[PDB]
């Protein structure tokens, strides 16, 4: 139950920096006061990230990078897949103030998918139809998530953390602790952001080396990028 | 002698052999079985859909008990095909299809690979292959109907068989002969579809019977559905070997106070050796040891002098020493245990040196 | 021909150069045997179509 739009909202996208963030526990193993070497898929320190203020389809590479500095819980949804139609098997989730829902089957998408909300709030019109499918789950402040879709899982990584600066990304260190996991096997190449009724970042993320410390309590407080410059190296 | 294979020993100290601690028993947990498959609603359901239109349900992601589908007596006919019932506890594929309809009595034999019939041709066909079981029983009292129950139809006549897994249910006039027909019945026209007489004053062999049939399929998905895993006790102070949810090695378990985060399950110290472990029951943080272990030492005077020797256990503590557990006066010293040679107060010269600042001889043995 | 028969049943496996002829009925499921098969209990041997 959606229609098309007039009011054809584009705001090109602008440049920002990576800094110090985008690091997560890459395993469930417990360590204490310890250096440990680790090579896998991170968001390199001091990159590009694309700041977005309509939300086109941006390719989901090998994993993303997502972050939104918001106010009273504004982002709400996402959607995945190939196709973006009823011949693919598309992914979606929504996230509520308890945990997120998440459904995967052929949702059909049209051009302003949307939730709606209602003044209590009853809405929900992001598509018109869905035939077979068997996986569903239910389980100011800047929100940090990262997605990754590694052999046949698929991860969700997120953090929570106030913030009272405006123009850019905090200048601090904090991990991501992991959120969900999925067992499914579904090839995605492509995803999008649901609208409400705003201004987000993205970074991609490539293989490489890190250096993570761990404190008495099993905290990583500091990484350290081995590929950046020759001191990091050494 | 035997080590040095030699039938004569001068006065020395010499390393036989070594020893361990050999683990008591072995236990093993896992977390709390949940998220059972509903068996119930397939297997005590009010109704079953016609043979021509079987009912298809789709089982994933679930543990599935099938030791209580064993058990019951209730099944008349219960034959697995493809493997052996028993084992489907530990081994499982990645889905299964359950298949839902009511047959006579006499069509139960047909539900098979490599046979043949009226169903096995017209309504459902399994290929030679085909793997899992099927579950037949009786339905008389709820199915058969006093006046006739002609809720059930199956299909007589088709031009050709049924391939394995398809469903047909088109009501197309059968057209035996050369005349066609615009949806009418003929000289050479019939319906495909005849509707059960079932009835309690039927005798054996025309009693309305259900039949559930279990495949298995083991698409590149991975593998989620099979029978749960059994859990044992906990016990401590014991060098025993355990199987902490597939993190398996032997050691003895302590009591921990060391803090995890909530989303840890084991960890480690240093060149990527369990240290601890979190049990996945009652969530609480363990301590691993290698329970103990050393060489041993034979101290002898020679074999010219005298024929007596003593033993000295490297690095053990005198609590666990096992036919030479008693012998002499047991001495406990920071080099080990040693045992057979009496310890005196006095101090001379060193022959044979033991370790620590200490040193046996002959005088017995001091 | 159904002079030819063959186990298909057992406890357990067999030692390498190793040879059972018990014609016993095999407790299939957890309803004891006592002699007769029953349910859950079948004859172990099978023979050649
Ligand atoms: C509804 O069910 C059909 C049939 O099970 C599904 O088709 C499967 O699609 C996957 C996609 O990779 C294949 O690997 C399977 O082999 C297909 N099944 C069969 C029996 O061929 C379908 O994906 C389901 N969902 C829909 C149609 O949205
Ligand atoms: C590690 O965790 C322990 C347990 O919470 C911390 O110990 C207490 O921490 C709180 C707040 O962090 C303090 O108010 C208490 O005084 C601490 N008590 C003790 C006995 O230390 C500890 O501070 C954390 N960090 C480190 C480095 O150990
Ligand atoms: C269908 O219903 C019957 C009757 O309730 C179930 O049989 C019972 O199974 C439980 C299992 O714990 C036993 O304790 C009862 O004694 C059984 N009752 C009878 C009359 O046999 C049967 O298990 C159900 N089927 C499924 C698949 O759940
Ligand atoms: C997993 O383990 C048991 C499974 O039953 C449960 O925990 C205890 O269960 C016993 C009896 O079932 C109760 O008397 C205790 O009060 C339970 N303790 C707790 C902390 O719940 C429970 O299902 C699970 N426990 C945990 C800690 O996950
Ligand atoms: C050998 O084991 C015994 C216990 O079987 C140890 O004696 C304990 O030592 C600890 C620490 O010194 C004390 O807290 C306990 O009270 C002692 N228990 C008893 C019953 O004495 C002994 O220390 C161990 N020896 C060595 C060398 O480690
Ligand atoms: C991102 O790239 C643009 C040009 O492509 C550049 O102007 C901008 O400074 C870059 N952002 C950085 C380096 O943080
Ligand atoms: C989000 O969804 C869950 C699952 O349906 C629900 O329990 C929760 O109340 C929802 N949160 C809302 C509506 O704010
Ligand atoms: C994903 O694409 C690859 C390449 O064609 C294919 O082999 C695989 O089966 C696909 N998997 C899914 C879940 O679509
Ligand atoms: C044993 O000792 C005695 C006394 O010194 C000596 O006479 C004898 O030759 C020795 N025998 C051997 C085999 O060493
Ligand atoms: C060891 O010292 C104690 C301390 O008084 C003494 O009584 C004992 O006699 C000594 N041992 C020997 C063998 O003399």
């Amino acid at each position: 139950q959606c229609v098309n739009f007039t009011t054809r909202t584009q705001l090109p996208p602008a440049y920002t920096n990576s800094f110090t963030r985008g690091v997560y526990y890459p395993d469930k193993v417990f360590r204490s006061s310890v250096l440990h070497s680790t090579q896998d898929l991170f968001l390199p320190f001091f990159s590009n990230v694309t700041w977005f203020h309509a939300n086109p389809v941006l390719p989901f590479n090998d994993g993303v990078y997502f972050a939104s500095t918001e106010k009273s819980n504004i982002i709400r949804g996402w959607i995945f897949g190939t196709t973006l139609d009823s011949k693919t098997q598309s992914l979606l989730i929504v996230n509520n103030a308890t945990n997120v829902v998440i459904k995967v089957c052929e949702f059909q998408f049209c051009n302003d998918p949307f939730l709606g909300v209602y003044y209590m709030e009853s809405e929900f019109r992001v598509y018109s139809s869905a035939n077979n499918c068997t996986f569903e789950y239910v389980s100011k402040n800047l929100r940090e998530f990262v997605f990754k879709n590694i052999d046949g899982y698929f991860k969700i990584y997120s953090k929570h953390t106030p913030i009272n600066l405006v123009r850019g990304l905090p200048q601090g260190f904090s991990a991501l602790e992991p959120l969900v996991d999925l067992p499914i096997g579904i090839n995605i190449t492509r995803f999008q952001t649901l609208h409400i009724s705003a201004a987000y970042y993205v970074g991609y993320l490539q293989p490489r080396t890190f250096l993570l410390k761990y404190n008495e309590n099993g905290t990583i407080t500091d990484a350290v990028d081995c590929a950046l410059d020759p001191l990091s190296e050494t | 002698k035997c080590t040095l294979k030699s039938f004569t020993v001068e006065k020395g100290i010499y390393q036989t052999s070594n020893f361990r601690v050999q683990p008591t028993e072995s236990i093993v947990r896992f977390p709390n079985i949940t998220n059972l498959c509903p068996f119930g609603e397939v297997f005590n359901a009010t109704r079953f859909a016609s043979v021509y239109a079987w009912n298809r349900k789709r089982i994933s992601n679930c543990v599935a008990d099938y030791s209580v589908l064993y058990n019951s007596a209730s099944f008349s006919t219960f034959k697995c095909y493809g493997v052996s019932p028993t084992k489907l506890n530990d081994l499982c594929f990645t889905n299964v299809y359950a298949d839902s309809f009511v047959i006579r009595g006499d069509e139960v034999r047909q539900i098979a690979p490599g046979q043949t019939g009226n169903i096995a041709d017209y309504n459902y066909k399994l290929p030679d292959d085909f793997t899992g079981c099927v579950i037949a029983w009786n339905s008389n009292n709820l199915d058969s109907k006093v006046g006739g129950n002609y809720n059930y139809l199956y299909r007589l006549f088709r031009k050709s068989n049924l391939k394995p897994f398809e469903r047909d249910i088109s009501t197309e006039i059968y057209q035996a002969g050369s005349t066609p027909c615009n949806g009418v019945k003929g000289f050479n026209c019939y319906f495909p579809l005849q509707s059960y007489g079932f009835q309690p004053t039927y005798g054996v062999g025309y009693q309305p019977y259900r039949v559930v049939v279990l495949s298995f399929e083991l698409l590149h998905a991975p593998a989620t559905v099979c029978g749960p895993k059994k859990s044992t006790n906990l016990v401590k102070n014991k060098c025993v070997n355990f199987n902490f949810n597939g993190l398996t090695g032997t050691g003895v378990l302590t009591e921990s106070n060391k803090k995890f985060l909530p989303f840890q399950q084991f960890g480690r110290d240093i060149a990527d050796t369990t240290d601890a472990v979190r049990d996945p029951q009652t969530l609480e943080i363990l301590d691993i040891t290698p329970c103990s272990f050393g060489g041993v030492s034979v101290i002898t005077p020679g074999t010219n002098t005298s024929n007596q020797v003593a033993v000295l256990y490297q690095g053990v503590n005198c609590t666990e020493v096992p036919v030479y557990s008693t012998g002499s006066n047991v001495f406990q010293t920071r080099a080990g245990c040693l045992i057979g040679a009496e310890h005196v107060n006095n101090s001379y010269e060193c022959d044979i040196p033991i370790g620590a600042g200490i040193c046996a001889s002959y005088q017995s043995i001091i």
